[PDB]
């Protein structure tokens, strides 16, 4: 049922810098009992690499970074907002890639007490992707 | 680090016929963490399995998943000519994440 | 020794309608005040408890408040079963005394 | 003299306190075992007053400790006595 | 949770002492924090308090009954009992078994027995 | 300037200063009692999500203590472990002599993490955190304490778990703890009886996460 | 209810809590003792083996301390250094102002390793641990002390040293230490001036280990 | 046997001990009280060279404290930091419930090294350093104190920075702190308003080091 959509892409020269942003829905709010998210980059004609993830608030609210983009690129999140961001700083023409919002989450079990959803340490919800090219 | 290598790089079989791929990590890992992803053009990965050999919902039980220590599987007891895609490895080792190259099945 | 007061000792209200009963304490009684619904034959079925909490499986109809020395039940629409005599106790003396039961009437 | 003004009260207290071989620690209980217990009513409005009276000493209290140095206090019903002594045969 | 049944000899005459016993069930007595109480019906009238034992023994009585009435208990059976002494036609009502709470929560919540009725005549 | 109470076999009467009973004989010092009693019996609210609103933080000012001689069962207890977002600890470890109280009939633990701007958690309404036979002006981490005030006179459990989020401040969070990857959203109109059933519909029928995610409930509304 | 001693020129008598003694006058405090008597004076043996089956461990009870104004010399006085057979200690660090007895005759300096069940060690008949000039419940560790009593009322060293196994249990076992590799099998028939005479004879005429090895003395049965 | 001063109508008397005086009527515990007077009102010279010869260092004496009611303001107050010449600390941490003498006109800190004979800094005439309300026989690292003595009786800052070399003996040097590479040598004919003016002349008019070297100040002999 959990939706999630990338946006903030297109084209940005090297050397500067651009925040992405991925805002869902279906959820039960992104920032406490929530999952948290992940941001996975896919360069046309490679696989996946991950960038890294924010940490819901109820699991500590940090982030853990993939060693490629360290002390260059930031996981965020706009609380209450369900909106994921990445800001990419210090770009290279070698960050080209489609950028990707990941979320560990999705319904669970139903009872005659309540609602409930898993948030999970994997992802089962991706969004579509938003292409970032950067260029001279 | 915990880097995952995928083998063969091109698997090669008619549909209908039994397809396996292996990933091997550099370093040991529980089953718990580990996960394989089907890719096709224009679509995000799909989850297929988790945990090693936990299913992922949505998934046909023709996927199943196996391994321990650095050595995991997955195994598709007949392929299918939809099921032909590219196959990733994924690796949790509780707080860093890695992905493996990506494998090619070909008919 | 308490003594409670309550009023009208009888009530007549046509079915349908709603009606309110009055209890008073001779001293302050805070909120320790509960209601209890008398029928022929049955033990006292307690409704209401510190002056205004339902007890469970009594249905919203059921209403109450008050504080100090003036309480009240209120009954939104009688159906039926609801005529019966309607008594209130006080539990912050320890006599436990108890009004004198409204009569409530159809 | 107490007037009790709290929106509800309690009227009654489950209080507990601390009064062959049992009287030497190493045989004796343990310290979760060394307290007594019981009931008490409201009879004459004690128990009410009694909540009013804690809920109004209070002030006298911080304000007394916030004026002392003594890290713990022990001393206060001590003072009383010497007080009421004084104020008879002083 | 704890069901309350009285039971006794339902008819005794004038100037014998009436025995009613309240088996504690789906809980025990001593249980802290708790009253075990009766109550008199006076068929007609309101209800009158009788008193009440503790989860410790210690007792308390209506002063209006305060000569006649005996509370007391047996923890080994989970019993309580009202030995009512010098009965009269007076005291013909339903008895009721009832346990009450010191705890906050349950301050205004009432168990209530079936009750038994009770016979005085010659 | 500390109002003693008198017992009387009229009622409860306030000792003055300036006027002298004769017949307010005081024959040995253990006729003098310090009595520790509960907020709870004023009906204060007693759920976790109001509690903590009563409780805030501050420095420049030193805890303190005073000891009781008797006291009150309580119905509800607290126990609290807050960490800074940093990891580091809020609440200062409790001195040798303090000890939770001896007797609370349901312990709401408290685990979690906010920020903690001062020194040490004081009451706001000036009430005391009652320790074993000590109420103090400070929290202690770890130790089981009820809320109250203390009177001074003349005399003739179930532990419940939370998580908490934000817990220093005003917009805050908890969770229902039922096991380590199960949770329940938690609301102020939940009473401990309610979270206890809660607990047993779940655990009984099995309705935990299995995954190695966090499965978390949320109560229907009605 | 603590008795009070009340001396008289006739004798010491019993102060009562119902009685009223009228010519029991206090003119001030300073007439008021606090006295330290020593278990020795009663008879109790004073060898090691028997005195430490006078003692105990146990957990769940807090240690605690009264003060002496006044006290006897001692004859004998403990001071142990106890570890578990991990290398951890058994008993606490003595905490600020806690003194050795400053008055004791012989010193019975015990090291070694044992079981220790509890927290603390505690007296089995309930006497006290006397130190400087306080009573406690409870042995520190490394600090000398007596064993005593105490009481209330209106008036008008040469080091020896022992080695240990087994300390905290029944069957234990005992050496009176000479040198660093030289013993003396120690038994309950052994007085603090025998143990120094086979200290100088042994001592002075060489009768010790030359070489690497422990030399274990065992003294004739007769 | 400790003195009771009375105020009278008349005068300030001494209670006796042997004399009972029957109009000394004492109507509560309140019309006593703990007054802690400083020394530099009685004409003891107050400026660092000369302050420090009445304190010295001892071991076997462990220290004590008194608590005050009231007190003076100090027009001249100290605060110590002083290390042995190895890097180790002098002077022990103050203990939970010291702080700091609340009122201080100059606050004199001193900073530096030295030989530290004993445990403890004790004062050599026998008076107590001033803690905001307890009187310490010895002196706490890094706190604030005034010299002084305690009365009993009846009733009806601009911080300057100084560093030293040979603290703890008799031959010793200071300098007055401008900046961490400018300083002064300081002299006993120096005020602590003296030194004032001199850090805003020098400090004002930049005579200060520009360099990484120190800048050492003499002031004219006149
Ligand atoms: C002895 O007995 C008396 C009587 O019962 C007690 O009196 C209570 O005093 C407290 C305050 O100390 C009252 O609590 C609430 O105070 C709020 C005001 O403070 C807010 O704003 C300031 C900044 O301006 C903040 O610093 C502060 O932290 C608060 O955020 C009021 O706004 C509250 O009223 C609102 O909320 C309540 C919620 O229950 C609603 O019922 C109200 O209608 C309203 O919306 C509130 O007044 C408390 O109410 C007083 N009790 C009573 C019965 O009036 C003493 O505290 C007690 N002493 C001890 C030691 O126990
Ligand atoms: C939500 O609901 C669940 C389900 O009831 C509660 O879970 C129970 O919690 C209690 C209290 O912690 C457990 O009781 C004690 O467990 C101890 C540990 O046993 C483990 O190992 C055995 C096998 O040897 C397993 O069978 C067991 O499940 C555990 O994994 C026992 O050692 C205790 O027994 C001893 O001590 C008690 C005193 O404490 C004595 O009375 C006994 O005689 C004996 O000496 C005891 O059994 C209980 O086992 C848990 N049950 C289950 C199914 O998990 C949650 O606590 C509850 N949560 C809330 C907030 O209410
Ligand atoms: C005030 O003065 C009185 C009178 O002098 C003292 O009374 C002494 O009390 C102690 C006990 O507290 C007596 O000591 C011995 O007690 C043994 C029983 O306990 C054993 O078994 C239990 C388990 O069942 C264990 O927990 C415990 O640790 C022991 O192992 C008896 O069995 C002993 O008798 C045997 O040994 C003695 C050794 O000397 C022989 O003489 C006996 O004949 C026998 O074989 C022993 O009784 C002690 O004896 C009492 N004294 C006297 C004179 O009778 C108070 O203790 C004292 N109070 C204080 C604070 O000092
Ligand atoms: C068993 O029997 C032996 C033999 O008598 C005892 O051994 C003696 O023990 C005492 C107490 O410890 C020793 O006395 C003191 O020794 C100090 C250390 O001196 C060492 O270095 C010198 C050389 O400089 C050697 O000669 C000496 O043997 C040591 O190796 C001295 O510094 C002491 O003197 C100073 O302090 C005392 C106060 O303590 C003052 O009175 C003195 O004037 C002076 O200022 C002192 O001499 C003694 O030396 C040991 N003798 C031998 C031969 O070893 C065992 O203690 C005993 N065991 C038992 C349980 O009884
Ligand atoms: C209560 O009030 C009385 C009266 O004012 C005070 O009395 C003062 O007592 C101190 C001593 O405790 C006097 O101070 C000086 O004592 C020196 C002697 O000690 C030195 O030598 C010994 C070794 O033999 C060392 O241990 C010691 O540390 C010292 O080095 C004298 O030599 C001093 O006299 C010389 O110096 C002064 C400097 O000011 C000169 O004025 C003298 O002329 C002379 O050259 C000096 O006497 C002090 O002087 C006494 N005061 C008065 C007015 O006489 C109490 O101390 C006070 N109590 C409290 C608690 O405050
Ligand atoms: C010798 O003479 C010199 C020269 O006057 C004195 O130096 C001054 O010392 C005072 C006290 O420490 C300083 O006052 C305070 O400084 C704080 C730090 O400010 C630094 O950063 C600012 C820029 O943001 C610079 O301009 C400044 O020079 C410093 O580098 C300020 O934060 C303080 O203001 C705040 O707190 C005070 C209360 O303390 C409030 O009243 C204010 O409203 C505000 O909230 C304050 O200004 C002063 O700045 C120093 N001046 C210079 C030129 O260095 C020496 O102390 C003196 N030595 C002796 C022994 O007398
Ligand atoms: C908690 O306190 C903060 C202030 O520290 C509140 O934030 C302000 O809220 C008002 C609306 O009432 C806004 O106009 C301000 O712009 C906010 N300030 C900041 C810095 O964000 C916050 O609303 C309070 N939250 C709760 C639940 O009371
Ligand atoms: C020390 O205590 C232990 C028990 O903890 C004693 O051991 C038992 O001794 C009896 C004989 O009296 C045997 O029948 C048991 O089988 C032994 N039990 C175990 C576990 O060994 C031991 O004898 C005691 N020792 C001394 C010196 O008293
Ligand atoms: C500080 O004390 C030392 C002694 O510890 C003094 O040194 C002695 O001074 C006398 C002269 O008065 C000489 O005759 C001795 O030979 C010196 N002894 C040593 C070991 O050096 C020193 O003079 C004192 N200094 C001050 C300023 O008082
Ligand atoms: C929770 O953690 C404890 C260890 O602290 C472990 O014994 C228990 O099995 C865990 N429960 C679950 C569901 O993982
Ligand atoms: C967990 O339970 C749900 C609901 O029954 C089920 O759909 C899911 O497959 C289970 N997960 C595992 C790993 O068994
Ligand atoms: C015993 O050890 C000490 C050091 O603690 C040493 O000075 C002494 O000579 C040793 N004695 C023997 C016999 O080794
Ligand atoms: C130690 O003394 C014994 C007895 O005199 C002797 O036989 C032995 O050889 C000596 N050992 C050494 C190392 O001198
Ligand atoms: C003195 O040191 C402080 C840091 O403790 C520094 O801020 C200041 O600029 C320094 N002054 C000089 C003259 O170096
Ligand atoms: C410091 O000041 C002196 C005096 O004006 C000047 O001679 C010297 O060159 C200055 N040093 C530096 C590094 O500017």
């Amino acid at each position: 049922e959990v939706q999630l959509v990338e946006s903030g892409g297109g084209l940005v020269k090297p050397g500067g810098s651009l925040r992405l942003s991925c805002t869902g829905s279906g959820g039960t709010g992104f920032t406490f009992k929530y999952a948290g998210m992940s941001w996975v980059r896919q360069a046309p004609g490679k696989g996946p690499e991950w960038i890294g993830r924010i940490k819901s608030r109820i699991d500590g609210g940090t982030t853990d970074y993939a060693a490629p983009v360290k002390d260059r690129f930031i996981v965020s999140r706009d609380d209450s907002r369900n909106t994921l961001y990445l800001q990419m700083n210090s770009l290279k023409t070698e960050d080209t890639a489609v950028y990707y919002c990941a979320t560990g989450s999705g319904k669970g079990p139903s009872a005659s007490f309540g609602e409930s959803y898993y948030y999970y340490d994997f992802i089962n919800v991706w969004g579509k992707g938003t292409t970032v090219t950067v260029s001279s | 680090e915990s880097v995952l290598t995928q083998s063969p790089g091109t698997l090669s079989l008619s549909p209908g016929e039994r397809a396996t791929l292996s990933c091997r990590a550099s370093q040991s890992i529980s089953r718990k963490y580990l996960a394989w992803y089907q890719q096709k053009p224009g679509q995000a990965p799909r989850l297929l399995i988790y945990g090693s050999s936990s299913r992922a919902t949505g998934i046909p039980d023709r996927f199943s998943g196996s391994g321990s220590g650095t050595d995991f599987t997955l195994t598709i007891s007949r392929l299918e000519p939809e099921d032909f895609a590219v196959y990733y490895c994924h690796q949790y080792e509780s707080s860093p994440w890695t992905f493996g190259q990506g494998t090619k099945v070909e008919i | 020794e308490i003594v409670m007061t309550q009023s009208p000792a009888t009530l007549p209200v046509s079915p349908g309608e709603g009606a309110t009963l009055s209890c008073r304490a001779s001293q302050s009684v805070f909120t320790n005040l509960a209601w209890y619904q008398q029928k022929p034959g049955q033990a006292p079925r307690l409704l209401i408890y510190d002056a205004s909490t339902r007890a469970t499986g009594i249905p919203a109809r059921f209403s109450g408040s008050g504080s100090g020395t003036e309480f009240t039940l209120t009954i939104s629409s009688l159906q039926s079963e609801d005529f019966a005599v309607y008594y209130c106790q006080q539990y912050n003396n320890w006599p436990r005394t108890y009004g004198q039961g409204t009569r409530v009437e159809v | 003299v107490i007037v009790n003004a709290q929106p509800k009260c309690n009227p009654n207290l489950h209080y507990w306190t601390t009064q062959g071989l049992a009287w030497i620690p190493y045989f004796g209980p343990a310290a979760e075992g060394i307290y007594t217990e019981g009931l008490m009513h409201n009879q004459d409005g004690l128990i009410c007053g009694l909540r009013q009276l804690a809920n109004e000493t209070t002030q006298a209290l911080q304000l007394f400790l916030r004026a002392t140095t003594e890290l713990r206090t022990f001393s206060i019903l001590n003072r009383k006595a010497i007080d009421f002594l004084l104020q008879r045969w002083g | 949770q704890v069901q309350l049944h009285e039971s006794g000899p339902g008819l005794v005459k004038p100037s014998q002492t009436l025995s009613l016993t309240c088996t504690v069930s789906g809980g025990s007595i001593n249980s802290a924090g708790y009253y075990w109480t009766w109550i008199r019906q006076h068929p007609g009238k309101g209800l009158e308090w009788i008193g009440y034992i503790d989860y410790t023994g210690r007792t308390y009585y209506n002063p209006s009954l305060e000569s006649r009435v005996i509370i007391s208990i047996d923890t080994s059976k989970n019993h309580f009992s009202l030995r009512l002494t010098s009965v009269s036609a007076a005291d013909t009502a339903v008895y009721y078994c009832a346990r009450e709470s010191s705890w906050v929560s349950e301050l205004g919540r009432d168990n209530w027995g079936q009750g038994t009725l009770v016979t005085v005549s010659s | 300037s500390i109002p003693l109470g008198v017992i009387h076999n009229s009622t409860l009467q306030v000792s003055d200063v300036d006027k002298l009973v004769c017949r307010d004989k005081l024959s040995s010092t253990n006729q003098l009692r310090s009595v520790g009693l509960n907020l709870e019996g004023n009906g204060v609210a007693t759920d976790v999500p109001s509690v903590t609103k009563r409780w805030g933080f501050r420095s420049g000012v030193p805890p303190k203590v005073v000891n009781y001689e008797a006291g009150e069962w309580a119905e509800n207890c607290y126990n609290l472990e807050i960490k800074k977002p940093d990891g580091s600890e809020c609440l200062p470890a409790a001195p040798d002599g303090i000890r939770g109280f001896p007797r609370c009939r349901y312990v709401h633990k408290v685990s979690g993490t906010g920020p903690c701007a001062g020194d040490f958690a004081f009451h706001k309404e000036g009430a005391f955190f009652l320790y074993d036979r000590l109420a103090s002006t400070v929290i202690y981490r770890g130790t089981t304490f009820a809320e109250g005030v203390v009177a001074f006179l003349i005399l003739p459990s179930t532990t419940i778990r939370y998580q908490a989020t934000g817990f220093g401040t005003n917009e805050t969070e908890y969770l229902f703890e039922v096991d380590n990857l199960t949770y329940v959203q938690l609301e102020s109109r939940f009473t401990p009886q309610f979270l206890l059933q809660l607990n047993e519909t779940i655990y009984a029928s099995g309705k935990r996460s299995n995954t190695t995610g966090k499965l978390i409930w949320k109560v229907n509304p009605e």
